C-alpha cells in the first residue's frame, strides 16, 4: 500500500550570511546566483575602529614583548653570576620569577591581539559553506550591523535534498498497530518515490526521519527523506508528492468489487462455491481498496471460489452451475 | 479529514416513497395471462386482511378506476332498464305491452355472452358497450313487431 | 460571550449537510461502488444541543451551550393557550371549505375522530365541545316534523 | 461513575538545546531521530574567542603562580634566619604577606580560568538530558547565538508520559460536594484509563495533580495523571480521552 503525501524540497545545509559588526557596506564582491565557495569573500565592510582595535593590541603586545627583551636579558645576565656568587639568589630568584611573568603578559597580549584580530575579520564576511547564493538583500553602501545581524545573503546545497512531507497522526497509528498484529510488513527498505506536480519528473529517496510529536495544530507527523538531486531539477520549497510504503501486504486477496455484498448492520459477506456447488455465506472484513477490488483482511483463504456474478438472484443454500 | 472524521459502513434507503403522508412502499404487478384483475384484487384484499394490524392498503390509479366502474355498472344496468320501462308504458298507453316487449331482453344478452364467451374475449368496456347496443336494437326489433302486434 | 456568539454558534452547528456519494458520475471506468456519505448535521435530543461546542481551547477545555443556556424541548409560541372545564388542553377549530356537504362531513369527521381513537394514548380521551352541525341536524328533524303533521 | 475528558500527551522531560554563545554551526555530530545520553555532543560551534579568552586567562595564571613561586622561595630563605636573628621579625611577617597574597591571588586566577573553561564549554553543545532528538532547527554554516538563543534541538523523554487533561469546575465542585456530604466516597485510588481515539490501545495511570486555579477562558480545571510508555506507543501531543472515576 502506498500513500501519496504532501511535501516540499528543503536544501540539505542553509547559511544565512549575516554581518556581526556594525559598518557601512564599502563592496560587493561576489555576483548573484554563482557558486560559491567556503572561504570567499562576500561583502567588504569597512573597518574604521576594529582596525584602531588591532592597532592598539599590537601595541600592547609590543610593549610587552620589550618587558620580556628586558627580562630576558636580565636573566641571561644573572645566571652566569649567580654560579661565582656574585648576586644572591634571591635577586636570580627574583629576575626569574620577573622574565616568566613577562612570558606570561606576552601570551596574554597575543590573545588579545588574536580577539581583535578575529573581531576584524569578522567584517571580511565569508562563506560559511559552499553552494549556491541567492540575492544579496543589501546593496553597497547600505547600513548593516546595528541593534540586530542584518541579513545580507543566503547560501544553499541544492544536492543531495530533503522532502519534509507530513502524515496525519491516526493514519500513523493504524500503520503501527498493523506492524505490531504482523498484518503488514515493515517497508522502510522501500525508496520513497518523489513526483512534482505537473511534471513527469520522478526521483527516488530514502527515508531518513520520523518525528516523535504530532503536530497540535494539524493533528499530524513530519517526516523527513533524503533525495540525489545532481542534475539541479528538484528545487527547494518546491510543492512535491511523496510516494511512501505503507508496508508488505504478503498474502494480500484482492477480490472483484461486485462480489462483496453488505448487510443491514453494515457487515461485509461473500459468496462462496461450496461442496457440491452449494452457495455458502462467509463473512469476511474489508481492508483498502485498489481500483475495483477490494482487500479482504479476514475471512478468506487462497483457493477459495468466490461467485462474481449473479448474486442478487442466488439465495444461500441454492444448487448454481460454476461457468 | 482522516484527524477526526472515522468511515463505518451502513445500509440505506436509496429512494423514499410517501403516499398520503405515511411512509409507503410501491407494489406493482400484473396478472397472469386468462387471469382477470378482479379475482386477483380479491385475493389481495384476502391476503391483506391477514396482515397485521395497522399495516394499510391502498389502490391508486388503473385499480382505482376499475373499483369505481366495477361499482357502477349495477346502477347503470337498473337506471337503463327503468327508463325503458317508463318510456314503453308511456309510448303503449299500457303496462301489459312494455312487460311483453321486454322479455326480449334476455335474448340478445344470452346472444352477446354466448358470443364473447365462444371465443374467449374478457368483459371489457368494448364488449360492454356492444352487449348495450344490441340490447338497444333488439328492443328496436320487438318494437318493430309489438306496434303493428 | 455575547448573544450574537451563541446565535451563530447555533447555526453553525445545527446544518444538515449535503455531502454526496463517492464514485459519481463523472465516473471513472475502474471503479464501481457510488454510495452515499450521509453526514449527522442536525440534532436530535436536549442533551445534544447542550453539546454545542461554543469556545475550545487547544488543550481540549470546552465551553458548552449547556454551560450557559437550559436546553429543553418547549412550544414554538406561547401566545395561546386552551383550557377546558379549568383544566389545560389542546383544541383546533375546523372551517368549513365553500360548497360542502354539512351532516356528511360532520359525520365523516366524527367518525375519522372515532377511528384515531383507536390510537389516542390511555391517559388522553378526545371530545367536541363544540359542533354546529347538531343544531341543523335537529332544526331539519323539527321542520320535517311540521311537514308530516 | 466515569467521566471521559479530553487531554493531551505531553513527555516528562522537554530539554530545548538552545545557543548560549554567539558563532557559527561548524558540525552536527549527531543524527536526526536517534536516542542520545546526557553529555553528548551534539552541535559543534566555531571556538574563535572563547579559546583566546582562555589563553588570556591561562596566561594571567602562568602570571600568579610565578609571583607565588618567588613568595614561596622568599619565605623558604627568611624562615630559618629569623629563628637566628638574621633578619627582623617585620621582614618576615612582611614575606609571610606576601606570599599569602600570592596565594589569593593563585586561586583568584584560577577561578577566572576556570570561568574561561566553562565559557568555552559552553560552545560544545552537550545533551542536558537523556532522551529521543528531533530535527535541527539550524544547519550547519548557521551563525547561532547572535542576540537570542537560537533554539537547536529538542530532547523529549517517551517513557513514562503524563497525560493532561480538563474536567469542568461545577463537576469537580459537585463531586467534591457529594462527598463532603458523604453521599459519594473518594476514588482517589481509581486508576485513570486513557484510551486513544481510533484504536483499542487502552493504558492504566494514576492521578498526580488536580489544579487549583480554573481557567479563565473556559471555566474548566486542569489535571495530570501520569502513564507508562514502554513501547511508545504514546506520541506527544496526541488527543486522548481519559476516563477519571467520579467516586
Amino acid at each position: 500500500v502506498f500513500a501519496e503525501l504532501p511535501g516540499r524540497i528543503e536544501p540539505v545545509r542553509v547559511a544565512e550570511v549575516r554581518a556581526r559588526v556594525a559598518g557601512i557596506v564599502l563592496k560587493r564582491t561576489f555576483e548573484e546566483g554563482a557558486d560559491v565557495k567556503a572561504g570567499d569573500v562576500l561583502f567588504q565592510i569597512d573597518p574604521a575602529p576594529f582596525k584602531a582595535a588591532l592597532s592598539r593590541a599590537q601595541g600592547e603586545l609590543a610593549r610587552a614583548e620589550a618587558q620580556l627583551f628586558q627580562a630576558q636579558a636580565m636573566v641571561r645576565r644573572y645566571e652566569p653570576l649567580v654560579k661565582i656568587d656574585a648576586v644572591s639568589q634571591q635577586d636570580f630568584d627574583n629576575a626569574m620569577a620577573a622574565l616568566q611573568s613577562a612570558q606570561a603578559d606576552k601570551r596574554s597580549a597575543q590573545a588579545n591581539v588574536e580577539t581583535a584580530r578575529l573581531d576584524l575579520g569578522y567584517a571580511e564576511v565569508r562563506a560559511p559553506i559552499a553552494g549556491r547564493i541567492g540575492r544579496a538583500q543589501v546593496t553597497e553602501g547600505a547600513l548593516v550591523g546595528q541593534g540586530e545581524a542584518t541579513l545580507l545573503a543566503r547560501i544553499q546545497q541544492l544536492d543531495p535534498v530533503y522532502a519534509d512531507f507530513t502524515q496525519p497522526a491516526a493514519d500513523a497509528l493504524r500503520l503501527r498497530a498493523a506492524i505490531a498484529e504482523g498484518k503488514v510488513a515493515g517497508a522502510s527498505d522501500q525508496p520513497l518515490s518523489l513526483r512534482v506536480d505537473g511534471t513527469d519528473i520522478e526521483r527516488k529517496g530514502t527515508l531518513l526521519f520520523t518525528d516523535i510529536s504530532v503536530d497540535r495544530s494539524t493533528g499530524q507527523i513530519a517526516l523527513r527523506g533524503q533525495f540525489d538531486n545532481p542534475e539541479g531539477v528538484l528545487l527547494p520549497g518546491m510543492y512535491v508528492r511523496v510516494r511512501t510504503p505503507q508496508g508488505l501486504n504478503q498474502n494480500a486477496i484482492l477480490v472483484p468489487q461486485r462480489a462483496v455484498q453488505r448487510s443491514a448492520d453494515g457487515q461485509a459477506s461473500v459468496m462462496l462455491l461450496g461442496e457440491g456447488d452449494t452457495v455458502e455465506v462467509r463473512q469476511v472484513t474489508t481492508g483498502a481498496m485498489q481500483g475495483s477490488r477490494w482487500q479482504i483482511s479476514e475471512g478468506l483463504q487462497a483457493g477459495d471460489k468466490v461467485i462474481t456474478s449473479s448474486l442478487a438472484a442466488i439465495r444461500p443454500g441454492a444448487k448454481v452451475i460454476p461457468r | 479529514l482522516s484527524a477526526f472524521v472515522t468511515t463505518s459502513w451502513e445500509e440505506g434507503p436509496v429512494q423514499v416513497a410517501r403516499y398520503n403522508g405515511y411512509p409507503s412502499i410501491r407494489i406493482a404487478g400484473d396478472a397472469a395471462p386468462g387471469v382477470s384483475t378482479g379475482e386477483a384484487m380479491l385475493e389481495l384484499e384476502r391476503i391483506a386482511a391477514e396482515l397485521p394490524e395497522g399495516i394499510g392498503y391502498e389502490w391508486t390509479g388503473l385499480s382505482y378506476q376499475e373499483r369505481v366502474a366495477s361499482g357502477q355498472a349495477t346502477m347503470l344496468f337498473a337506471l337503463a332498464i327503468t327508463v325503458v320501462f317508463l318510456l314503453l308504458v308511456a309510448l303503449y298507453e299500457s303496462w301489459a305491452i312494455p312487460l311483453t316487449v321486454m322479455l326480449i331482453v334476455p335474448v340478445g344478452a344470452l346472444g352477446a355472452v354466448l358470443a364473447v364467451t365462444a371465443i374467449g374475449l374478457p368483459n371489457d368496456v368494448y364488449f360492454k358497450v356492444g352487449l348495450i347496443t344490441v340490447i338497444g336494437l333488439a328492443a328496436k326489433n320487438a318494437i318493430l313487431i309489438v306496434e303493428f302486434a | 460571550l455575547s448573544i450574537d456568539d451563541v446565535n451563530n454558534a447555533i447555526r453553525t452547528q445545527n446544518v444538515q449537510v449535503p455531502a454526496g456519494a463517492f464514485g459519481s458520475t463523472p465516473g471513472s471506468s475502474e471503479q464501481e461502488l457510488t454510495a452515499t456519505l450521509t453526514v449527522k448535521g442536525t440534532l436530535d435530543n436536549p442533551e445534544e444541543f447542550a453539546a454545542i461546542v461554543l469556545r475550545a481551547n487547544q488543550d481540549g477545555s470546552r465551553l458548552t451551550l449547556g454551560d450557559v443556556a437550559r436546553i429543553e424541548v418547549g412550544s414554538q409560541d406561547y401566545n395561546f393557550g386552551s383550557r377546558q372545564d379549568g383544566k389545560p388542553a389542546v383544541a383546533a377549530a375546523v372551517q368549513l371549505s365553500p360548497g360542502a356537504n354539512a351532516i356528511q362531513t360532520a359525520e365523516a369527521v366524527k367518525q375519522r375522530l372515532t377511528e384515531l381513537s383507536a390510537n389516542f394514548p390511555d391517559n388522553v380521551e378526545f371530545s367536541v365541545p363544540y359542533d354546529t352541525s347538531r343544531f341543523v341536524d335537529v332544526a331539519i328533524d323539527k321542520v320535517i316534523m311540521t311537514l308530516i303533521e
